[PDB]
């Protein structure tokens, strides 16, 4: 069967699930001729046929919650036929990241504390992540007030709840303050001139994060959805693109030199704050008219510093998701490794120094300005863990800049 | 309209091919190069020379220019 | 409107110059060798698409595809 | 010193002969900014500095008649400081092939009609010790035409012929007859070069080649060819005569005239066809240019050197082929002094068996096809060229013959037709 794919009430094409379950996609010819025309994904170029590549299934799989458990709930709740994208999306495929809406071929402080109400890993991999669907909820709000949409009508915010405690075989990660954590890290990033979304803590104590793939009407009358996709979708994937593939890609951005500078800069930021979740899945581009693209703001940023020590883990356990140089251990990594990487990438040595130098200069006052602007409510263990472990790696920049 | 990589360019030109429903060999034959070459371009645009690019571009009856909607 | 590697290289060279950049200033800005900028200016036919677009980004240009002066 | 370079009253830059006597050129910042902007020559790309390559000297040198004798006349006609390009052009560089107007730096009517009677016209056309019909009682007639034929250029609207004054453009190139070339190794009957070019232009056009219109003009005993310029044109409001930017292949490639010949050796088919891939009409241009190689073999044109082809230069430095021009058959020379078709060579050789094929008597459809393939010119297109000639040539000849003025020399028609018809037999054999 078929799902008609829309982007902002404009018709893009159709997704077909064939008899053997294969997913295929075909652009409408009034899409390929609109002034709005762009690919649905850079992995699905504008073209004329039925597209039958794995890129199609992946694309649409990448729109759904990663977790096989959040997938069961949707299955149970909406009586879905399976956990295949077509089947799960014929049920929840209205609001998703970026702009695509899929159609079958045919509120109250206490209900809130209420609306947000729902772990064990097999793997020894120190997953410290705020990108999970299992804590999220897209609300809508321009007033003073939260409210559930419904219909075809976009959300403005993603609300994140605490992760809580996580047990893998060999460690227990306490992420019960992941809300305060992400909040800190997002202000830090802003202080250091990284583009990141605006967030507030709301109160249960959750993160309200303003969506950067939503924008009001010029006439200010309709929330539009901005096309964007993540790097998994971009590359046709469910391995995993590192710094080199992404940096190559970003040479084609419409803001190539800025996006390439920011992206490298962000590898240094994640090193400094102990962020170990910067997988491909976690960077995104805006798709623009014509299928040109720009990096979005960076998002879903959490330090692993607050889970170091005690019931928690060691610093020698923290690995960058995308390594340098090959080099992944955050506590073995010095300015020199960033420069070896910039060199291998034919990213200008001078731009790498500039980045390393501004962090040298700026880290102390950024940390201090962030500290000043925290709520009075804020958990001091969180600040103390991040600040102290940041200043420590930063002193590796001083020994140098 | 504005284009910033070899892949974006390849894609836009593949689509122009198609909309005139020409085929890779109709093209290759129009200019005198083997159809592989056109295929190698549409699929792997990065290492195409500029000489070859301007041939395919002549085939499609296009030129190119240099440059400096609510969503 | 542009139709060969040579006509392309010339227009790009002149944009380089109008900008007061040197072939080195330019190669430094995007992180490749002076010899590759100069190979492109002087014999562009064999320049790959990926190099061309690096040169183009650093000149602050994009390109478009095409299909009133008296002369 | 300096000549200011203009194209239709747009300022382009300056040509400088330096104190040591070397020629350099520099574009004006206003030109580089202009909507009209394009390189003077493809050998002189748009740029900021001074250009000082050989290409500069060669460009301007190629604006001028190739003979040192003609040059020596201009020198005497105008007490020109010399016979170098810079000095000749300071006297006669107001009207040239294409759009270049050269104005001495210290220092004109824009359209200055100035009639010729006819006895005067006979005197202008008879003027050879005078260069380019530039009478001695006459300033502000300051024209240059390249090439080796005695000639001149006139202006004409309506019915009468005038000498243009100032920077007024000419509309016609007027060719006079060549006569007897006695070569150390031969003596040639080109006394009739005006009828012969007249004829071959008619036939090129009959075969759907693009060529200028020409007419035979008579001015007393003078019989002349008046060829309509394709580098000149009325603006929209038919209020200004525009010059169109244009250069020959010698200019495009930065080369002297005097290598012109693929022999000495200048650009041939392969170089030219590779260049035409860059044309704004690449496929049309490459087609017609290959077409015209068969044509020249058919009419016994042994002089289609690189200087005989030209491209219009358009805004931005794109380009495409002008009409073909200067078309002359060697067939009327054969017979009476011992030269036969076995002696006639193409100016640009085809691909052969091993090496290039230049002998017109030895050349067959097979060489054209082997050349098409070396050059990556589509086989289906070269068959289509060889086959349209097969089908059309005998009727084209007859049409042409019927359109000829009553007094046209029979010896030219017959010599050309019978030799054409017979090379044609190689085609209809296969097509
Ligand atoms: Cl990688
Ligand atoms: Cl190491
Ligand atoms: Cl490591
Ligand atoms: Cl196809
Ligand atoms: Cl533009
Ligand atoms: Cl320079
Ligand atoms: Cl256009
Ligand atoms: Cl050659
Ligand atoms: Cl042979
Ligand atoms: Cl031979
Ligand atoms: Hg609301
Ligand atoms: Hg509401
Ligand atoms: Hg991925
Ligand atoms: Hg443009
Ligand atoms: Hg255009
Ligand atoms: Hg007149
Ligand atoms: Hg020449």
């Amino acid at each position: 069967p078929k799902l008609v794919t829309w982007m902002n009430n404009q018709r893009v094409g159709e997704l077909t699930k064939l008899a053997n379950g294969a997913h295929t996609f075909k652009y409408a010819p009034e899409w390929l001729a609109s002034r709005y025309a762009r690919p649905l994904s850079l992995s699905l170029p504008l073209q004329r046929g039925n597209i039958t590549s794995d890129a199609v299934f992946n694309f649409f799989d990448n729109l759904l919650p990663d977790s096989p458990i959040v997938r069961d709930r949707i299955v149970k709740r909406y009586h879905a036929k399976s956990r295949q994208p077509f089947d799960l999306l014929s049920e929840i495929g209205r609001d998703s990241v970026g702009a695509v809406t899929l159609i079958p071929e045919d509120l109250t402080e206490a209900r809130l504390e209420e609306v947000l109400t729902a772990m064990i890993r097999e793997e020894n991999d120190f997953r410290i992540s705020v990108a999970g669907a299992q804590e999220k909820t897209a609300l809508l709000r321009i007033g003073n007030d939260w409210c559930i949409p419904k219909g075809i009508t976009p959300t403005t915010h993603i609300i994140k709840l605490p992760i809580g405690e996580i047990r893998q075989p060999n460690a227990t990660l306490d992420l019960s303050q992941s809300v305060d954590n992400e909040y800190y890290c997002l202000l830090l990033a802003k202080e250091l001139g990284l583009n990141v979304p605006d967030a507030e803590i709301i109160k249960v104590r959750a993160l309200a994060v303003e969506r950067f793939d939503r924008r009001w009407n010029a006439e200010r009358t309709v929330l539009l959805r901005l096309p964007q996709e993540d790097m998994c979708q971009t590359f046709g994937l469910p391995g995993g693109p590192g710094i080199a593939r992404i940096m190559a890609f970003l040479m084609g951005s419409s803001e190539a030199l800025k996006d390439r500078y920011d992206f490298m800069k962000f590898q240094v930021f994640q090193w400094l704050i102990g962020a170990t979740d910067g997988h491909a899945k976690n960077f995104s581009v805006f798709i623009q008219a014509g299928g040109s693209y720009r990096l979005t703001p960076f998002y879903d940023i959490i330090s692993a510093f607050p889970v170091l020590g005690g019931t928690g883990i060691h610093i020698s356990d923290l690995k960058l998701a995308m390594g340098l140089n090959k080099k992944t251990a955050i506590d073995k990594i010095y300015p020199r490794h960033f420069l070896a990487t910039a060199k291998v990438l034919r990213f200008p040595e001078v731009q790498m120094h500039e980045i390393l130098s501004d962090f040298a200069r700026m880290i102390p006052a950024a940390l201090d300005n962030v500290k000043t602007s925290l709520p009075t409510d804020f958990p001091e263990n969180v600040v103390t863990a991040v600040e102290s472990n940041v200043l420590r790696l930063h002193g590796r920049l001083s020994r140098e800049y | 309209q504005k284009i910033y990589s070899p892949t974006q360019l390849a894609n836009a030109m593949k689509l122009v091919r198609q909309q005139n429903g020409w085929t890779q060999s109709e093209l290759a034959k129009k200019i005198g190069i083997k159809q592989a070459t056109i295929s190698n371009f549409e699929n792997n645009p990065d290492n195409t020379t500029l000489t070859t690019f301007f041939k395919i571009l002549q085939s499609l009856e296009l030129s190119m220019t240099l440059c400096d909607l609510e969503w």
